[PDB]
Protein backbone atom coordinates (compact mmCIF):
# COMPACT_ATOMS: atom_id res chain seq x y z
CA UNK A 1 0.00 0.00 0.00
CA UNK A 2 2.93 2.35 -0.51
CA UNK A 3 3.91 3.13 3.57
CA UNK A 4 6.78 5.53 2.35
CA UNK A 5 4.41 7.74 0.33
CA UNK A 6 1.43 7.71 3.23
CA UNK A 7 4.59 8.99 5.52
CA UNK A 8 4.94 11.76 2.65
CA UNK A 9 1.41 12.81 2.67
CA UNK A 10 0.93 12.70 6.12
CA UNK A 11 3.73 15.67 6.82
CA UNK A 12 2.65 17.51 3.37
CA UNK A 13 -1.07 17.36 5.36
CA UNK A 14 0.76 18.34 8.76
CA UNK A 15 1.97 21.17 7.42
CA UNK A 16 -0.53 23.47 5.99
CA UNK B 1 -3.79 -1.08 8.02
CA UNK B 2 -0.46 0.48 8.98
CA UNK B 3 -0.95 4.50 8.28
CA UNK B 4 -0.52 4.23 12.33
CA UNK B 5 2.89 3.19 11.92
CA UNK B 6 3.68 5.98 9.99
CA UNK B 7 2.46 8.61 11.53
CA UNK B 8 3.70 7.22 14.58
CA UNK B 9 7.29 7.09 13.52
CA UNK B 10 6.16 10.77 11.69
CA UNK B 11 5.53 11.64 14.89
CA UNK B 12 8.32 10.80 16.90
CA UNK B 13 10.67 12.71 14.23
CA UNK B 14 8.92 16.04 15.10
CA UNK B 15 9.75 15.68 18.63
CA UNK B 16 13.12 14.82 17.81
CA UNK B 17 13.38 17.24 14.98
CA UNK B 18 11.88 20.38 15.99
CA UNK B 19 13.99 22.41 13.73
CA UNK B 20 12.26 22.52 10.35
CA UNK B 21 15.51 22.60 8.12
CA UNK B 22 16.14 18.71 9.17
CA UNK B 23 12.52 17.88 8.35
CA UNK B 24 13.21 19.94 5.12
CA UNK B 25 16.24 17.56 4.50
CA UNK B 26 14.19 14.54 5.15
CA UNK B 27 11.63 15.36 3.26
CA UNK B 28 14.44 15.44 -0.16
CA UNK B 29 15.29 12.19 1.37
CA UNK B 30 12.07 10.23 1.01
CA UNK B 31 10.86 12.17 -2.46
CA UNK B 32 14.18 11.18 -3.72
CA UNK B 33 13.61 7.01 -2.45
CA UNK B 34 9.91 7.00 -4.34
CA UNK B 35 11.54 8.82 -7.25
CA UNK B 36 15.10 7.06 -7.75
CA UNK B 37 13.33 4.11 -5.86
CA UNK B 38 17.11 3.36 -4.28
CA UNK B 39 17.30 2.44 -1.06
CA UNK B 40 21.26 3.29 -1.31
CA UNK B 41 20.85 7.14 -2.09
CA UNK B 42 18.65 6.93 1.22
CA UNK B 43 21.21 5.03 3.40
CA UNK B 44 23.47 7.66 2.54
CA UNK B 45 21.62 10.96 3.21
CA UNK B 46 19.45 8.84 5.80
CA UNK B 47 22.89 8.83 8.03
CA UNK B 48 23.61 12.45 7.14
CA UNK B 49 20.21 13.57 9.15
CA UNK B 50 20.63 10.51 11.45
CA UNK B 51 24.19 10.61 12.19
CA UNK B 52 22.80 11.75 16.07
CA UNK B 53 21.40 9.19 18.90
CA UNK B 54 18.55 11.36 18.73
CA UNK B 55 18.30 11.34 14.83
CA UNK B 56 18.30 7.56 15.06
CA UNK B 57 15.26 7.25 15.98
CA UNK B 58 14.61 8.14 12.28
CA UNK B 59 16.75 5.61 10.54
CA UNK B 60 14.94 2.49 12.30
CA UNK B 61 11.39 4.34 11.69
CA UNK B 62 10.65 5.15 7.95
CA UNK B 63 12.51 1.50 7.54
CA UNK B 64 9.40 -0.06 8.36
CA UNK B 65 7.93 1.61 5.01
CA UNK B 66 10.51 -0.07 2.44
CA UNK B 67 9.47 -3.25 1.24
CA UNK B 68 10.54 -6.55 2.14
CA UNK B 69 12.68 -6.70 -0.75
CA UNK B 70 14.10 -3.27 0.04
CA UNK B 71 14.13 -4.18 3.68
CA UNK B 72 16.58 -6.83 3.06
CA UNK B 73 19.24 -4.80 0.84
CA UNK B 74 18.46 -1.65 3.13
CA UNK B 75 19.52 -3.36 6.49
CA UNK B 76 22.40 -4.87 4.64
CA UNK B 77 23.59 -1.28 4.10
CA UNK B 78 23.18 0.05 7.47
CA UNK B 79 25.29 -1.09 10.31
CA UNK B 80 23.20 -4.13 11.08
Amino acid sequence: GSLLKEVLEDYLRLKK
Amino acid sequence: MDRKVAREFRHKVDFLIENDAEKDYLYDVLRMYHQTMDVAVLVGDLKLVINEPSRLPLFDAIRPLIPLKHQVEYDQLTPR
